[PDB]
């Protein structure tokens, strides 16, 4: 008779009709990603547009309960997570505006069509060129004129489409009694009505500049080293004590600092570790280093994969007669079928790659039993934190001495350990702050502390000051460098890579401690550890059911973020670095540009 | 001396949805449980109060088979005490439960490619239901208090959803027909027993 009745008898019809529906798109989509053919395509939009056109009526049946008469905190969360229609609160001319707007960006990032000066005929895409022409390639100028030439070619077309795109979703968040369209992507980590687990949304902004100005000395080092390091393969071009050139930075925009490797390798004539060819030897598939990762998850307490599992994914890429995307995904198609989708190689790359994907899986097989509204992360950056803790426990030289892959005469030394801990810091530690002035300068200009007549110049400023990258050509106000990202033009959160960064070292140290390791934290592994595997699926199996603060604590004891578990994962590189670079400059001015000599 | 026919119960082509479950009737016959038992085909197989091989030189004046098909992980609630949307809406036992359930996996038959919507379950009940009575009404469910006149609209739903079985679910979703066995004593004779 009340209202809290009836929420809760409309969120059982809407989770009992909305799992099937759910269930049916996702099968039509998997039939599509496995078989590409024109009917398979028909097939996965159709299910696409009934299950949006089912969320929407759902979405506007459940904006009849106010969530200020729900006293239950999971009826509340499930309400909230389902009243949130999102752009059906703008007007309709807006909202196809806005929508052609986001299409056009999209495929004016996907179809850019650069070319050199020397021939207009022939020209190279963003994937199969671009890309490895930033990786792979060394000459300056080659990579400058890749740089400059994606930017000009992308971003000065995105510019007034990205203005006009940011005073709409602008006007859609305040429609939604939002600060800004930051605030809304902040509104993930929101937590309310729950004393002691609260999280406001700029609590998520404080505790982001408290941690990285706690990283600050770390990445500070490393960069000392790169840009040294640099200036060895780069003789005239870098400054010994300025900033780094925004094009040497191993990618078209500096994300990774992986492509560093070969260059800023500290001991070159020791062998990097790689258990290929003992698969070769041992007549290893696909199969095989799947068990094995089965086998590895089962070690920590955690249950075996299902039978549905074996039966149904794809781990093998299957032949040439039929084409199908081989980008592996972690599926769960819902009413209890997970499945994988990935071409394996016979590589060690590959199978830390299933180590990663069989976590994700693991993480979704532990809340199938919380209700459908309920079936995600704690928050946008839990899944890759699990799945990446079980790359870093699976990747260490003891796990490979034990499933036989490394000869029990290996001798480990300081210099391999120095080795894979300054890779580690290339893939981990570049990326932070490039992702934290990311999002600082996209929260800012959604906020409004940037006039559009400010936007290339405090980015820019902004890089030089935090990730202490430098551009090699002066951009003026029509570029919109920004929109040359992938996230930037397609609407995508940046944050939650900052954030999962942070979560797994947290996770590691916790799960390690619970194992009652011995020695540095990067040699850690988690496994016959049955009491770690137990602390984690303490906070697996809740979903997002509680605050992810409580999630949190579940497994670290501490209800906040913190860069503490980071930092002493990599103390060795951090001492190595400190008695290495103690014979050259720290740090850079802000001021040094490759373009004013 | 007949042989009792549990196979058009057992062996049988379709069951019965749960909230339509068949109630059959058996009597004058002679019925072996050991080879029941010894099937081993099932994976549920659970009574308290005579054990199973013991109560084959045990007869009663009646007994009833209840069989239809839930869901996996829905055979946890054939059990007196038990809680649920089958428990409570759809099928109920009593604490002083006689017989015992038999289910077993039921996807070679019961799910088809593309999804067998024939399935069907009562979701909202205005109060639960008492041991052993059927419900097979198509009224809607007011979950307000306006009267919606029979047809589906705010707060008013029909309360009868549909199993989607697909032969991949898991076995949480799999489809489980699930046999019910009751035997009831009164003051008449014994007649159906080895
Ligand atoms: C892929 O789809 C085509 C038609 O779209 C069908 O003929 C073919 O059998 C399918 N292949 C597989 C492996 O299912
Ligand atoms: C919320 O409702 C669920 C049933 O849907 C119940 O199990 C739980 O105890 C309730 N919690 C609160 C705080 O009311
Ligand atoms: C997974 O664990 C179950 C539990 O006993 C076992 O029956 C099954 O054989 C295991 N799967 C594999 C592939 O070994
Ligand atoms: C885990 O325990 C199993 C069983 O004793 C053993 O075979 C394996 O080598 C162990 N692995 C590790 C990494 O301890
Ligand atoms: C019905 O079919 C099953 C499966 O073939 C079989 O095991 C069972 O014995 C059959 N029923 C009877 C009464 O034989
Ligand atoms: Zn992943």
């Amino acid at each position: 008779s009340t209202i809290e009745e009836q929420a809760k008898t409309f969120l059982d019809k809407f989770n009992h009709e909305a799992e099937d529906l759910f269930y049916q798109s996702s099968l039509a989509s998997w039939n599509y990603n496995t078989n590409i053919t024109e009917e398979n395509v028909q097939n996965m939009n159709n299910a696409g547009d009934k299950w949006s056109a089912f969320l929407k009526e759902q979405s506007t049946l459940a904006q009849m309960y106010p969530l200020q008469e729900i006293q239950n905190l999971t009826v509340k969360l499930q309400l909230q997570a389902l009243q949130q229609n999102g752009s059906s609160v703008l007007s309709e001319d807006k909202s196809k505006r806005l929508n052609t707007i986001l299409n056009t960006m999209s495929t004016i990032y996907s179809t850019g069509k650069v070319c050199n000066p020397d021939n207009p005929q022939e020209c190279l895409l963003l994937e199969p060129g671009l890309n490895e022409i930033m990786a792979n390639s060394l000459d300056y100028n080659e990579r400058l004129w890749a740089w400059e030439s994606w930017r000009s070619e992308v971003g000065k077309q995105l510019r007034p489409l990205y203005e006009e795109y940011v005073v709409l979703k602008n006007e859609m968040a305040r429609a939604n009694h939002y600060e800004d369209y930051g605030d809304y992507w902040r509104g993930d980590y929101e937590v309310n009505g729950v004393d002691g687990y609260d999280y406001s949304r700029g609590q998520l902004i404080e505790d982001v500049e408290h941690t990285f100005e706690e990283i600050k000395p770390l990445y500070e080092h490393l960069h000392a080293y790169v840009r040294a390091k640099l200036m060895n393969a780069y003789p005239s071009y870098i400054s010994p004590i300025g900033c780094l050139p925004a094009h040497l930075l191993g990618d078209m925009w500096g994300r990774f600092w992986t492509n560093l490797y070969s260059l800023t390798v500290p001991f070159g004539q020791k062998p990097n570790i790689d258990v290929t060819d003992a698969m070769v030897d041992q007549a290893w598939d696909a199969q095989r280093i799947f068990k094995e990762a089965e086998k590895f998850f089962v070690s920590v307490g955690l249950p075996n994969m299902t039978q549905g599992f074996w039966e149904n994914s794809m781990l093998t890429d299957p032949g040439n007669v039929q084409k199908a995307v081989c980008h592996p995904t972690a599926w769960d198609l819902g009413k209890g079928d997970f499945r994988i989708l990935m071409c394996t190689k016979v590589t060690m790359d590959d199978f830390l790659t299933a180590h990663h994907e069989m976590g994700h899986i693991q993480y979704d097989m532990a809340y199938a039993a919380q209700p459908f509204l309920l079936r995600n992360g704690a928050n946008e950056g839990f899944h890759e934190a699990v799945g990446e803790i079980m790359s870093l426990s699976a990747a260490t030289p003891k796990h490979l001495k034990s499933i036989g892959l490394l000869s029990p005469d290996f001798q480990e030394d300081n210099e391999t350990e120095i080795n894979f801990l300054l890779k580690q810091a290339l893939t981990i530690v570049g990326t932070l702050p490039f992702t934290y002035m990311l999002e600082k300068w996209r929260w800012m200009v959604f906020k409004g502390e940037i006039p559009k007549d400010q936007w290339m110049k405090k980015w820019w400023e902004m890089k030089r000051e935090i990730v202490g990258v430098v551009e090699p050509v002066p951009h003026d106000e029509t570029y919109c460098d920004p929109a040359s990202l992938f996230h930037v033009s397609n609407d995508y959160s940046f944050i939650r890579y900052y954030t999962r960064t942070l979560y797994q070292f947290q996770f590691q140290e916790a799960l390690c401690q619970a194992a009652k390791h011995e020695g540095p934290l990067h040699k850690c592994d988690i496994s016959n550890s049955t009491e770690a595997g137990q602390k984690l699926f303490n906070m697996l199996r809740l979903g997002k059911s509680e605050p992810w603060t409580l999630a949190l604590e579940n497994v670290v004891g501490a209800k906040n973020m913190n860069v503490r578990p980071l930092l002493n994962y990599f103390e060795p590189l951090f001492t190595w670095l400190k008695d290495q670079n103690k014979n050259s400059f720290v740090g850079w001015s802000t001021d040094w540009s490759p373009y004013a000599d | 001396t007949n042989l009792c026919p549990f196979g058009e119960v057992f062996n049988a082509s379709k069951f019965a949805s749960v909230y339509a479950w068949n109630r059959k009737r058996i009597s004058n016959c002679v019925a072996d449980y050991s080879v029941l038992y010894n099937s081993t085909s099932f994976s549920t197989f659970k009574c308290y109060g005579v054990s199973p091989t013991k109560l084959n030189d045990l007869c009663f004046t009646n007994v009833y088979a209840d069989s239809f098909v839930v869901k996996g992980d829905e055979v946890r609630q054939i059990a007196p005490g038990q809680t649920g949307v089958i428990a409570d809406y759809n099928y109920k036992l009593p604490d002083d439960f006689t017989g015992c359930v038999i289910a077993w996996n039921s996807v070679k038959q019961d799910a088809l490619t593309g999804g067998n919507y024939g399935y069907l379950y009562r979701l909202f009940r205005k109060s639960k239901l008492k041991p052993f009575e059927r419900d097979i009404s198509t009224e809607i469910y007011q979950a307000g208090s306006t009267p919606c006149n029979g047809q589906v609209g705010l707060n008013c739903y029909y309360p009868l959803e549909r199993y989607g079985f697909h032969p991949t679910t898991g076995v949480n979703y799999q489809p489980f027909r699930v046999v019910v066995l009751s035997f009831e004593l009164l003051n008449g004779p014994a007649t159906v027993c080895g």
